[PDB]
DNA sequence: ATCTTTCCTATTGCTTTAAAGGCAGAGGACTGTATTGATCAGTCCAAACTTCTTTCTGCATGTACATGGAAAACTGGCCAAGGCAAACACGTCCGGAATGATGGTATTTAAGAACAAACATTCCCTGGTATCAGCAAGTACAGTGCCCTGCTGACAGAGCAGGAGACACAA
DNA sequence: TTGTGTCTCCTGCTCTGTCAGCAGGGCACTGTACTTGCTGATACCAGGGAATGTTTGTTCTTAAATACCATCATTCCGGACGTGTTTGCCTTGGCCAGTTTTCCATGTACATGCAGAAAGAAGTTTGGACTGATCAATACAGTCCTCTGCCTTTAAAGCAATAGGAAAGAT
């Protein structure tokens, strides 16, 4: 019969794979296209930087890095080991956004 | 005549730059006047911050078989340490991860 | 008084149907066989719970509530379109076949 | 020239490696919407200060002091770009 | 050439010769120590010209600095930094 | 029988009260005592302003206040209506404290 | 004149006060402890700034404004004390 | 001979005193120069924005039956208003309070069947 | 002799009387306002100087507190005080 | 407990790219002296604090009763994890262009410096009203006992259909 | 007088009346706490007069900003191939949510003593004003050398392939 592993294990390899690692997560031009679909709203016709659209990434990485690792709290908190918007707005509230 | 140069760091016997501490204070619009060793302390503390994390990070990059520190080093030593993590908080590193933290509840049985 | 002719199921049909709205409440009902039979003036309970336990098991009987919050309490009870005339020519005591959902 | 609708562009797996390296193990299936809410929420108040401070400049370009700038101004300090 | 532009990089690749003689450092990670001595100088300096309109002062004296340092730093860093500072000011005061 | 408040009614009824009363809820000389307990580690024979002591009660206060809040929201994220140290806990942890 | 035990002057129905203040309907036996063990902490984190500002004055009365300076350093800024 | 003197606040037409602001932002260290019309805008600025939250308070003192503004009106109005609750979000006020709020989850179940307390 | 302690006590009043003709304040409500003036002014003089610092300006214009007011303040408190400041930079400019 | 499969880590070889080393020069740090404005040392006083006493409750502590919320146990179904295959859209580079940020010079225009007048702001003295304290009517909502209305299950007992005995019909 | 069909009495399944009992849901009385109204009082805020320091007007000047041009570098745009990633589907397992049960730990209310708060006074401390002294920073000019930009060299790390060990899952 194929292999399979049982649910959660695969889970905790890949934490353990990007947990490790420090290259980033999200795909750099779908990121950037959106950075310039939010930016017309404030100006047309705006240049940018390649260095401001890749601190822009990584501190949108970082923060949501941070709100998952709050919203992981939140969840297990509440007993349960899966993560719901309930859990990311309890981490919104008290954080204070 | 003049006698020789000897630059302010020589005379603290520090590393980094009194002078240009000291400028940047007067240009910063920090207050009038600047006081003659405000520099020198400043340079002092700001020397000693940075040997206490590049000591901390070549520990971490000789840990990790690597003879250069990256961000990654810098990140591992300033949130294995109390009381640097607590100075650098809200900092946010490029291209530093997160140290590996799994919650025991998450394990298998 | 005599012991009407008729059983609590024709009664109750006979309540339901004379009423102009086709529905009443249990108090409503209650007043309603009081005053047409003197009989059942007296010794309330008993043929009040028997009421009661007819509306509860027969399902040729529905209840509906009160919209506008009426007078208020209590709920009205109607006949099913589909339980037909089963007291009807006579048999008031006795329903043949009595009426079912399946 | 112009952009609709990006804001899909962060994918389910995007999110799924955001969640896996902040410790989740199981993440739910609406997860991905309110991420995409709160990360574009995010972007717009940055993009603001940012294009705010790009406008006081005179300049078009939005360069990457200006992102530092405005991440600062926010408590959200960033390392690495800053000079 | 463009205009010359100034960084910690030479001082800290000095301070890091010093506690770790046979390692090197990366350009990133540089650019990120310059920042983290920005950040601080900014930090020691600001508490320093609010501790000097306070007291209604004009200048900002080694004092001013001690006092920053010790409002800034937390625990063994402050007093370690103190000592620092101190030794310093010491050795140079005697030219 | 003798009159007896239901469990949770008396809550209610105190809630709604220290939510429209402005008052200090700390006692003011016991808070004084432990005010001046903790300068004594910092620096010996100090003296205090009462706007001093007073201005500390008021942010201790306010920052007790904003910490029950917000383990008021941890419990019931919970789904349980008693606050416990692990919400506390978690209140801080999140706030970054 | 040396004070030793004064943490408990923060009294058990003073706490149920300040939570209650916060909406809390019903509270843990342990939450008490839990409770003075915070604010002891934000006490000594708030008066060793205060001690500091009041060293710098080469003064020896803490007076508010040195309290107001050090809540404003911790982001806690206070209005109603000459800030 | 010298003209009439106008304070720059009646120039401007403002309430605010654009002079003791230009000293303010001079003493400060906030720059080298000040610019002119850098204390005029700074000072309508200011001025504005004490007129919102007096306006806010005034209403909330009128609905307490009050006309003494006082630091409970003060927070009410700043926390009812989403712009300045975001402003002075991270701003305590001293013998202010907290907007009245209970969450739902904790106001009392209304059983359809109430009989007296029993357990459960 | 006793120093003056400056403030905005009275022309916080003179606004209050102007919005609301009928109603009063407190000494303590006047206290708060007068803290919230001075850390509103403190926060636009310091970003006005961030900005003149990042630019390289030695001084702070009109343009450096509307570019702070937007910065500093959210939705439509930006735009009426914006509004508000270039009426008055303009009426003074008129005289 | 043992076997199979998958993954991870570790080692060796190649390469490529990123950091260390060398040189030029210019801009900014260093030296020396006069100026001056800031800070420091000593005295004084009043106002602000600390210390002690007594009052007078209103608060915190203690206790007892018990209610209902938290936690444990169980069940199940449905949500999400794991895997596969196809499509696609990202990654990387390469070039064209046109956009704009920087640098330089003339100028022009707006702010700093200085001095005098005066005028606005702060501090001190007086009415009057907005607030606080206490008692008391009135209202709002909880606690709960009671009542009505539903429903399960069983028992008890008449109602009408089917089968057998008695009678009458057929022969 | 004998054989067979139909009527009447008895039996049997259907149906209704009755009772007991337990559950939901709603009504009206009792009781406690909060809000509002009234009066007295008191304290506190606005209005009027004296002192001072700070703002405004005027002139000179000087440096920061503006305007125009130039230039080069850097960011947008498009094209192309290659292949890793994404998306849709299927299978199933285990985790979330709902239900039930137990009891204990929290809540409510009363009894009690005590120490917190208020008022007053006395003692005492020191924060800030004031004066004169001094000393350390700033301003200016000369000068020389430390730090940053450009270029070159090589070794640290990335990439590929392979091999061995750890660990998960199933029998």
């Amino acid at each position: 019969k194929p292999h399979r592993y049982r649910p959660g294990t695969v889970a905790l390899r890949e934490i353990r794979r990007y947990q490790k690692s420090t290259e980033l997560l999200i795909r750099k031009l779908p990121f950037q296209r959106l950075v310039r679909e939010i930016a017309q709203d404030f100006k047309t016709d705006l240049r940018f930087q390649s260095s401001a659209v890749m601190a822009l990434q990584e501190a949108c990485e970082a923060y949501l890095v941070g709100l998952f690792e709050d919203t992981n709290l939140c969840a297990i908190h509440a007993k349960r080991v899966t993560i719901m918007p309930k859990d990311i707005q309890l981490a919104r509230r008290i954080r204070g956004e | 005549a003049r006698a020789k140069a000897k630059t302010r760091s020589s005379r603290a016997g520090l590393q980094f730059p009194v002078g240009r501490v000291h400028r940047l204070l007067r240009k910063g619009n920090y207050s009038e006047r600047v006081g003659a060793g405000a520099p020198v302390y400043l340079a002092a503390v700001l020397e000693y911050l940075t040997a206490e994390i590049l000591e901390l990070a070549g520990n971490a990059a000789r840990d990790n078989k690597k003879t250069r520190i990256i961000p990654r080093h810098l990140q591992l030593a300033i949130r294995n340490d109390e009381e640097l993590n607590k100075l650098l908080g809200r900092v946010t590193i490029a291209q530093g991860g997160v140290l590996p933290n799994i919650q025991a509840v998450l394990l298998p049985k | 008084h005599a012991k009407p002719p008729y059983s609590y199921i024709s009664l109750i049909t006979m309540a339901i149907q004379q009423a102009p709205s086709k529905m009443l409440t249990l108090s409503e009902i209650y007043q309603w066989i009081m005053d047409l039979f003197p009989y059942y003036r007296q010794n309330q309970q008993r043929w009040q719970n028997s009421i009661r336990h007819s509306l509860s098991f027969n399902d040729c009987f529905v209840k509906v509530a009160r919209s506008p919050d009426k007078p208020g309490k209590g709920s009205y009870w109607t006949l099913h379109p589909d339980s037909g005339n089963m007291f009807e020519n006579g048999c008031y005591l006795r329903r043949q076949k009595r009426f079912k959902c399946e | 020239k112009v952009l609709r609708d990006n804001i899909q562009g962060i994918t389910k797996p995007a999110i799924r490696r955001l969640a896996r390296r902040g410790g989740v193990k199981r993440i739910s299936g609406l997860i991905y919407e309110e991420t995409r809410g709160v990360l574009k929420v995010f972007l717009e108040n940055v993009i603001r200060d940012a294009v705010t401070y790009t406008e006081h400049a005179k300049r078009k370009t939005v360069t990457a002091m200006d992102v530092v700038y405005a991440l600062k101004r926010q408590g959200r300090t960033l390392y690495g770009f800053g000079g | 050439k463009r205009s010359r532009k100034e960084s910690y990089s030479i001082y800290v690749y000095k301070v890091l010769k010093q506690v770790h003689p046979d390692t090197g450092i990366s350009s990133k990670a540089m650019g990120i120590m310059n920042s983290f001595v920005n950040d601080i100088f900014e930090r020691i300096a600001g508490e320093a010209s609010r501790l000097a309109h306070y007291n209604k002062r004009s200048t900002i004296t080694s004092r001013e600095i001690q006092t920053a340092v010790r409002l800034l730093l937390p625990g063994e860093l402050a007093k370690h930094a103190v000592s620092e500072g101190t030794k310093a000011v010491t050795k140079y005061t005697s030219a």
